C-alpha cells in the first residue's frame, strides 16, 4: 500500500528550533525567517555600498 | 524543451525540506572534512604527477641555463 | 583470459560503480543508443531512470555510495547490448540496401 | 653577458596596506630637482602635481616660479620665456632627444616619469644601480666615458655615478648619505610612476573588507537555497 | 659616515661572503698573473656581490 | 498564465534565464560562461569609458593612456581594470575550454565551433587592444606578428603591407587598429548570443557525461544564485590584481613609448598568447612555424572529430584524465617557454613541449579511448 | 518577549515595501560608517607616512 | 557632458567613442522593433485586416 | 583621430591621400541625410496609414 510510505529521518538537516516534533514550528517561524532575511538583506546594504 | 517534456519516468519519489526549516551548513566540518579528503586522494594521481614533471622540467631548465651562462675551466 | 586483472582494476578506476551505475548507464546517447533505450521493457527502462536519477544525485553531492553498495565487477550485467546490437545490425542493412 | 638582479630591499611601501612614506617623496624630489633635472626629463609630472603629496599649494607655486618655460605667441606673434605656474610640466634639459644624445656621448637619458615601472625590479632595482657603482673587475674595461656598474645589464652603464654623501642639503634637514639620497629619490619615482599608489591601496583594504563580509554571505544565500536539494532523498518503487 | 658602507663591510665578514670572496681573489691574481687571455673576472665578483648585497638589503634600511 | 512566457522580449529572457531546465549536477566549471559574459560586458564598459579619453594618433597615443592614469578621474581603476580584465577574460576562456575538453561538451558541434570562432575572435581583439598604448612591447609585438603572414608564397607580403596601411606598423595601422578593436567586441556579443541559441536547443551537459533529463532543477533560484557567488569571485580575483599587483600581469617594457630603431630585449606577446608562441618558435622553418601556430588553435575544430570513447565524459576514464592533465601541464610548460629566451636549454624543451601538444591530442588521448573501450568490453 | 530576529522580521523583513526603506537606511548607516572605519584602519596601519598626518609641519 | 567648461578636447573624444557605440545599440534596438512587428504582421493602405488576402 | 588639433586635418586627408576616402567620406555624410529623409517618410506612413496603434 501507498501507506508503507513514511517521510525519511531529517534530524540531520533540521534547524535546532524545528526538532523537537512535539511542540509547534510556529513559535520559531518569526524567527528562522529573520535569520535568513537578514543574511540576505545586510547583502543587499553590501552590494548597495 | 519546456519543464513537462523532458522525459518519462517512474516509480520515484522525492522528499525534501523547506530552506526555512533547515541548516545552511550542516555537518559542514565533521562531513565536509572528510569528503574533501576522499575525493582530494581520488584525483590526486591523475592531477598531480604531471604537475610534478612541469615543477621538474622547469627547475632543471631554469638553472641549467644559469649553468650554461657561467664560463667553463678551460 | 589473461587481461581479466586489468579489466577488474580498471573497472574500479574508472568508478562509475560508486554512484550504483553500471556499464550501460555511461554510453554516451547517440542516435543507436537512443533507439535501443527506446526499446527497453518497462522494467529495465525505469532502473536505468533511477540508477542515472540516483548517480546525478550523487554527483550533485560531490559524494559516492557506502562500498557494500557499490556495483561489483561480477554483477554488472549488460543490459543494454541485445537491443543495441540489434539496432546497429538493422541500420547497417539499410546502409547496404542504400547502395 | 652574465645577470645579476637586485635585492628585495624592505621598503616602507613593500606591504599590501603599506603606504608611501610622503616625507621621503618630499626629499626624493630634491633629489630630481638638484641632480637629474639637467640630464633627464620627467614629461608627465607637472608642479601641481606635488599639492596634496609631498608639498603645499604655496610651496609647489614657488617650486614652479622658479624655473623658464617657453610660451606664445603674444599679439606681436613672437614666442617669449615666462616664470612657472602649477600647471606647466617639469620642464625637459633638451629641446629634443638627438640634443639630449650630443651632450651625454652618444647615448640618451631616458625620460624618469614611468623609470620605476618600465624597469624590471623597480625602485629595488633602481636603488641597486645608484649605489651599485664600483670599481671594474681585472679582465675589464668599457669605452672612456662607459662606467661600471654590476647591476646593469651587459655590466656597463653610459652614466657617470650621480649620488654621494651630500650632494644635497635636504629641506628637513636629514643626514645625506649616498644610501639616503639613493632611498628618498627612488620613494619619489615610485610616486612619480604610480601616484594612485597610495589609493590604489586604500581601496584594497576597502574592497578586502567587503569581499570578507559579502563572499561568506553570498555563500550563505547559495547554501540556504540549495538546502531544498542537498536534504531531498530518493526512493525507487516498482509494482 | 654612510650607514652602506658600514653594512657593507659587516656582512662582508660572513663565512658566504668570504668564501665567495676568495673565489674573487683566485681569479684575481690568476688572469693578472698570466699574460694575454680574454677571460676576465665578471662572474666572481657577481658572485659576491650577490651574497653580500642580500644580506646588506636585510639590515641597510633601519638606519634611514 | 503569467507574462513571462506572454510578453515578446519576457518570453525569451524566462526561457533562457528563468525556467531554464538546467542539470541537478553541474559544477563550478560551468560557472565560466557567465563569468566569460561578464567579463566581455566589464570589457565593454570600462573600455568605453577608456575610449572617451584615447586617442589613436601615433604622437598622442601613449600620451592619452597616461593621462587617463593620471589626471582622469577614476582614470587609472578604470585603465587597470581592463587591462587585468583582458587576462580574466582569457583565464576564463581557457577553463571554459578546459571543461569542454574533460567533461566532452564539444560533441555539441554548433555551440564548440561557434565557440573556436568566439576564441579567435577574443584574441583577435585582445592582439589589437595591447598595440593601442603604442609602448615598445605593443609596437614591437605588433610588429613580429604580423609580419609571420609575409611567409604566405606569392601574397603575403602584399597582405602584410595592407594591414598595415605603409611599409611598417605606424600612424594607419594604431587608427585602424583602434576601430577594429572597437567593434569587434560587439561581433563577439552577437556571436555569443548565436553560442547560447544554440546551447539551448540541446541543453547543458554535465560531468557525468550521462543524459541528465531524469533530474533537471530550474535555472532560477539554484543557479542565479551560484552564478552571483561566481560573478563575486571574478570581481575578486579582477580586483586583487588591480589593486595589488596591477603590473603583475603585464611586461615593463611597455612603459616606454614606442620606438622603430630601440628594439627591447626579450620581445613576446602577452601571457595567454605564450603557448602558441612557443610552438611557433618550435618548427626551424618560418612558414611551417606560422601554419603550426594556426593549426595549434584550429585543432580546437578537429577535437570531435578525434573522439573515440564510448563514454563522454573524462569522469569514469582514469588514462584519459592523465593525458589530459599532461595536456594541461605541457601547456603550462608552453607558455613558461614562450615567456624565456631562444637558447638552451629552451629550444629543446619548446620542441619537446610543442610535439607532446600535437601527439597529446592526435594520437595519445584518441588511443587511450578506444583502450579504454576495450578494457570494458566495447 | 520574541527573539531578535524575530523582533526584525515583524517590524523590518514582513512587508517588502519596508524591507526595502531599511536597505535604503542601512546603505546610509553602513557606507558612513563602513569608510570611516576603514579609513581609521588604513590611516594607523600608515601612522606618519601621509601628507595628512604630515600637513601640520608647513601650515 | 562636456568634460570642461566649454565644448573642447574630452567633448570631441566623447562624442566619438559615443557615435561609435549608438549605432550598434540602433541595430540592437532596430531587431526588437522587427520582434514586435513580427507579433502582428503588417499594416496596410486600407487599414483594414489583411489576413484574409497575404 | 579625435584629437582638437588633428581632427579638422583627418577628415581632409581623408579627402585627399586616403584612397577613395572621399567618395567614403561624403556617403557617410549624404548618407546621414539620406537617413533622415527614410526616417521622416516612414514616420509619416505609420502616421497616415494609422500603424502607430501598433
Ligand atoms: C575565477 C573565478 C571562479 C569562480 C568559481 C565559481 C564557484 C561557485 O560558484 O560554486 C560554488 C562552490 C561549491 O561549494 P558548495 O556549494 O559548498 O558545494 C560543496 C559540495 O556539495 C561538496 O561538499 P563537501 O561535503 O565535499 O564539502 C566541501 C566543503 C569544503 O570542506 C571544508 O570544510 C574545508 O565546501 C566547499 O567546497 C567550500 C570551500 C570554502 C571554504 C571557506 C570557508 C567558508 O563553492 C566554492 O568553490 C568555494 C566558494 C565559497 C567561498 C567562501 C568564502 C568564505
Ligand atoms: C591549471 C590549474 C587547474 C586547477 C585544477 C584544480 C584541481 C582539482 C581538479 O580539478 O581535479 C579533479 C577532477 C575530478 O573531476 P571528475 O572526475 O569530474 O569528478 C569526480 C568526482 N568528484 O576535476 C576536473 O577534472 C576538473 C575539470 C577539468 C577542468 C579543466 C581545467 C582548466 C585549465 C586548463 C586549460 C585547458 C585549456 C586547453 C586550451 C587549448
Ligand atoms: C538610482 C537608484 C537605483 C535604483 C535601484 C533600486 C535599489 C533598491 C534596494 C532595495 C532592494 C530590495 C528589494 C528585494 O526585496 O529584493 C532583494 C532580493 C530578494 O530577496 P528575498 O529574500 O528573496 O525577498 C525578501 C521577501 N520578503 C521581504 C517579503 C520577506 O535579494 C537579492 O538577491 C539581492 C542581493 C544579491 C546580490
Ligand atoms: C650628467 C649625466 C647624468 C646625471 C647627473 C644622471 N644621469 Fe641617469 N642616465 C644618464 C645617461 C647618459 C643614461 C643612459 C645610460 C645607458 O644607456 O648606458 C642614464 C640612465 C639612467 C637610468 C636607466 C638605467 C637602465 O636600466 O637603463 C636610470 C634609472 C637613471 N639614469 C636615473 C638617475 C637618477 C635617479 C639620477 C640622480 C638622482 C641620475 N640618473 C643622474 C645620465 C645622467
Ligand atoms: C566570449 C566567449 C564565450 C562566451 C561568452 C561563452 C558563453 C557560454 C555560456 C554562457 C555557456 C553556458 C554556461 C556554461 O556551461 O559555461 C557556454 C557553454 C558552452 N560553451 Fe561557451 N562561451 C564562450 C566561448 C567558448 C569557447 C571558446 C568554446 C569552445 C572552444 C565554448 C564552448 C562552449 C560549450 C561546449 C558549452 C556547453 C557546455 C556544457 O553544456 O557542458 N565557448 N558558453
Ligand atoms: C573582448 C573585449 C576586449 C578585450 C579583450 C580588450 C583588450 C584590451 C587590452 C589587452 C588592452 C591593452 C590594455 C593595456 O595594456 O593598457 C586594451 C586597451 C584598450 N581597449 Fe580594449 N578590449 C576589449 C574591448 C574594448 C572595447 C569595447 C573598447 C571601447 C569601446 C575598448 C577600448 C580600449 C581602449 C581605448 C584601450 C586603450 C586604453 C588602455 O590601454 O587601457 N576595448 N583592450
Ligand atoms: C533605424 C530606424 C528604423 C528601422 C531600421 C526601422 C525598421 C522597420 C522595418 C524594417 C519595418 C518593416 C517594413 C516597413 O513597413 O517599413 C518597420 C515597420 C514599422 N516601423 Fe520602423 N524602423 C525604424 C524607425 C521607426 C520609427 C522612428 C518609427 C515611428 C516613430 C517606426 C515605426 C514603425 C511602424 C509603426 C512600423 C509598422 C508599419 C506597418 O506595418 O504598416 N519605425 N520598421
Ligand atoms: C653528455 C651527456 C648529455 C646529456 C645532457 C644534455 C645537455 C648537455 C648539452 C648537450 C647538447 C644539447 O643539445 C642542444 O639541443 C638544442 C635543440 O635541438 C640545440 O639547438 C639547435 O638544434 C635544433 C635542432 O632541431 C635547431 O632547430 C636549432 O636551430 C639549433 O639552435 C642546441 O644548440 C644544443 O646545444
Ligand atoms: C544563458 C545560460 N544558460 C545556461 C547556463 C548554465 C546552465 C544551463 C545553460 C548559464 O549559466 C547561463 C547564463 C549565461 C550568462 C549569464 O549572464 C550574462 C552575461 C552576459 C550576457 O551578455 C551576453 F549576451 F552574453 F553577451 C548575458 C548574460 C547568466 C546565466
Amino acid at each position: 500500500s501507498h501507506t508503507d510510505i513514511k517521510v525519511p529521518d531529517f534530524s540531520d538537516y533540521r534547524r535546532p528550533e524545528v526538532l523537537d516534533s512535539t511542540k509547534s514550528s510556529k513559535e520559531s517561524s518569526e524567527a528562522r525567517k529573520g535569520f535568513s532575511y537578514l543574511v540576505t538583506a545586510t547583502t543587499t546594504v553590501g552590494v548597495a555600498y | 524543451r519546456q519543464f513537462g517534456h523532458l522525459t518519462r519516468v517512474r516509480h520515484v519519489i522525492t522528499y525534501s525540506l523547506s530552506p526555512f526549516e533547515q541548516r545552511a551548513f550542516p555537518h559542514y566540518f565533521s562531513k565536509g572534512i572528510p569528503n574533501v579528503l576522499r575525493r582530494t586522494r581520488a584525483c590526486i594521481l591523475r592531477v598531480a604527477p604531471p604537475f610534478v614533471a612541469f615543477y621538474l622540467v622547469y627547475t632543471w631548465g631554469t638553472q641549467e641555463f644559469e649553468k650554461s651562462k657561467r664560463k667553463n675551466p678551460a | 583470459r589473461w587481461l581479466e586483472g586489468i579489466r577488474k582494476w580498471y573497472y574500479n578506476a574508472a568508478g562509475f560503480n560508486k554512484l550504483g551505475l553500471m556499464r550501460d548507464d555511461t554510453i554516451h546517447e547517440n542516435d543507436d543508443v537512443k533507439e535501443a533505450i527506446r526499446r527497453l521493457p518497462e522494467n529495465l527502462y525505469n532502473d536505468r531512470v533511477f540508477r542515472i536519477k540516483r548517480a546525478l544525485d550523487l554527483s550533485m553531492r560531490q559524494q559516492i555510495l557506502p562500498k557494500e553498495q557499490w556495483t561489483k565487477y561480477e554483477e554488472d550485467k549488460s543490459y543494454l547490448e541485445p537491443y543495441l546490437k540489434e539496432v546497429i545490425r538493422e541500420r547497417k542493412e539499410r546502409e547496404e540496401w542504400a547502395k | 653577458d652574465l645577470e645579476l638582479h637586485p635585492p628585495s630591499y624592505p621598503w616602507s611601501h613593500r606591504g599590501l596596506l603599506s603606504s608611501l612614506d610622503h616625507t621621503s617623496i618630499r626629499r626624493g624630489f630634491q633629489v630630481y630637482k638638484q641632480v637629474c633635472s639637467s640630464c633627464h626629463s620627467m614629461d608627465y609630472v607637472a608642479y601641481r602635481h606635488l599639492v596634496g603629496v609631498c608639498y603645499t599649494e604655496d610651496e609647489a607655486k614657488a617650486l614652479a616660479e622658479e624655473v623658464e618655460v617657453q610660451d606664445g605667441p603674444n599679439e606681436d606673434g613672437e614666442m617669449f620665456m615666462r616664470p612657472g605656474k602649477l600647471s606647466d610640466y617639469f620642464p625637459k634639459p633638451y629641446p629634443n632627444p638627438e640634443a639630449a644624445r650630443a651632450a651625454n656621448n652618444g647615448a640618451l637619458p631616458p625620460d624618469l616619469s614611468y623609470i620605476v615601472r618600465a624597469r624590471h625590479g623597480g625602485e629595488d632595482y633602481v636603488f641597486s644601480l645608484l649605489t651599485g657603482y664600483c670599481e671594474p673587475p681585472t679582465g675589464v674595461s668599457l669605452r672612456e666615458g662607459l662606467y661600471f656598474n654590476p647591476y646593469f645589464p651587459g655590466q656597463a652603464i653610459g652614466m657617470a655615478p650621480p649620488i654621494y654623501n651630500e650632494v644635497l642639503e635636504f629641506d628637513d634637514g636629514t643626514p645625506a648619505t649616498m644610501s639616503q639620497v639613493a632611498k628618498d629619490v627612488c620613494t619619489f619615482l615610485r610616486w612619480a610612476a604610480e601616484p594612485e599608489h597610495d589609493h590604489r591601496k586604500r581601496m584594497g583594504l576597502k574592497m578586502l573588507l567587503m569581499m570578507g563580509l559579502l563572499l561568506p554571505l553570498v555563500y550563505a544565500m547559495k547554501r540556504h537555497k540549495w538546502s531544498v536539494l542537498k536534504s531531498r532523498k530518493l526512493a525507487y518503487r516498482p509494482p | 659616515v654612510d650607514p652602506l658602507t658600514t653594512v657593507r663591510e659587516q656582512c662582508e665578514q660572513l663565512e658566504k661572503c668570504v668564501k665567495a670572496r676568495e673565489r674573487l681573489e683566485l681569479c684575481d691574481e690568476r688572469v693578472s698573473s698570466r699574460s694575454q687571455t680574454e677571460e676576465d673576472c665578471t662572474e666572481e665578483l657577481l658572485d659576491f656581490l650577490h651574497a653580500r648585497d642580500h644580506c646588506v638589503a636585510h639590515k641597510l634600511f633601519n638606519s634611514l | 498564465t503569467n507574462i513571462r512566457k506572454s510578453h515578446p522580449l519576457m518570453k525569451i529572457v524566462n526561457n533562457a534565464f528563468i525556467d531554464l531546465p538546467a542539470p541537478s549536477n553541474i559544477s563550478s566549471w560551468w560557472n565560466f560562461g557567465s563569468l566569460l559574459g561578464i567579463c566581455l560586458i566589464l570589457q565593454i564598459l570600462t573600455g568605453l569609458f577608456l575610449a572617451m579619453h584615447y586617442t589613436s594618433d601615433t604622437t598622442t597615443a601613449f600620451s592619452s593612456v597616461t593621462h587617463i592614469c593620471r589626471d582622469v578621474n577614476y582614470g587609472w581603476i578604470i585603465r587597470y581594470m581592463h587591462a587585468n580584465g583582458a587576462s580574466m577574460f582569457f583565464i576564463c576562456l581557457y577553463m571554459h575550454v578546459g571543461r569542454g575538453l574533460y567533461y566532452g561538451s564539444y560533441t555539441f558541434l554548433e555551440t564548440w565551433n561557434i565557440g573556436v570562432i568566439l576564441l579567435l575572435t577574443v584574441m583577435a581583439t585582445a592582439f589589437m587592444g595591447y598595440v593601442l598604448p603604442w609602448g615598445q612591447m605593443s609596437f614591437w609585438g605588433a610588429t613580429v606578428i604580423t609580419n609571420l603572414l609575409s611567409a604566405i608564397p606569392y601574397i603575403g607580403t602584399n597582405l602584410v603591407e595592407w594591414i598595415w596601411g605603409g611599409f611598417s606598423v605606424d600612424k594607419a595601422t594604431l587608427t585602424r587598429f583602434f576601430a577594429f578593436h572597437f567593434i569587434l567586441p560587439f561581433i563577439i556579443m552577437a556571436i555569443a548570443m548565436v553560442h547560447l541559441l544554440f546551447l539551448h536547443e540541446t541543453g547543458s551537459n554535465n560531468p557525468t557525461g550521462i543524459s541528465s533529463d531524469v533530474d533537471k532543477i530550474p535555472f532560477h533560484p539554484y543557479y542565479t544564485i551560484k552564478d552571483i557567488l561566481g560573478a563575486l569571485l571574478l570581481i575578486l580575483a579582477l580586483m586583487l590584481l588591480v589593486l595589488f599587483a596591477p603590473d603583475l600581469l603585464g611586461d615593463p617594457d611597455n612603459y616606454t613609448p614606442a620606438n622603430p630603431l630601440n628594439t627591447p630585449p626579450h620581445i613576446k606577446p602577452e601571457w595567454y598568447f605564450l603557448f602558441a608562441y612557443a610552438i611557433l618558435r618550435s618548427i626551424p622553418n618560418k612558414l611551417g612555424g606560422v601554419l603550426a601556430l594556426a593549426f595549434s588553435i584550429l585543432i580546437l575544430a578537429l577535437i570531435p572529430l578525434l573522439h573515440t570513447s564510448k563514454q563522454r565524459s573524462m569522469m569514469f576514464r582514469p588514462l584519459s584524465q592523465c593525458l589530459f592533465w599532461a595536456l594541461v601541464a605541457d601547456l603550462l610548460t608552453l607558455t613558461w617557454i614562450g615567456g624565456q629566451p631562444v637558447e638552451h636549454p629552451y629550444i629543446t624543451i619548446g620542441q619537446l613541449a610543442s610535439v607532446l601538444y600535437f601527439l597529446l591530442i592526435l594520437v595519445l588521448m584518441p588511443t587511450a579511448g578506444t583502450i579504454e573501450n576495450k578494457l570494458l568490453k566495447w | 518577549a520574541p527573539t531578535l530576529t524575530a523582533r526584525l522580521y515583524s517590524l523590518l523583513f514582513r512587508r517588502t515595501s519596508t524591507f526595502a526603506l531599511t536597505i535604503v537606511v542601512g546603505a546610509l548607516f553602513f557606507e558612513r560608517a563602513f569608510d570611516q572605519g576603514a579609513d581609521a584602519i588604513y590611516e594607523h596601519i600608515n601612522e606618519g607616512k601621509l601628507w595628512k598626518h604630515i600637513k601640520h609641519k608647513y601650515e
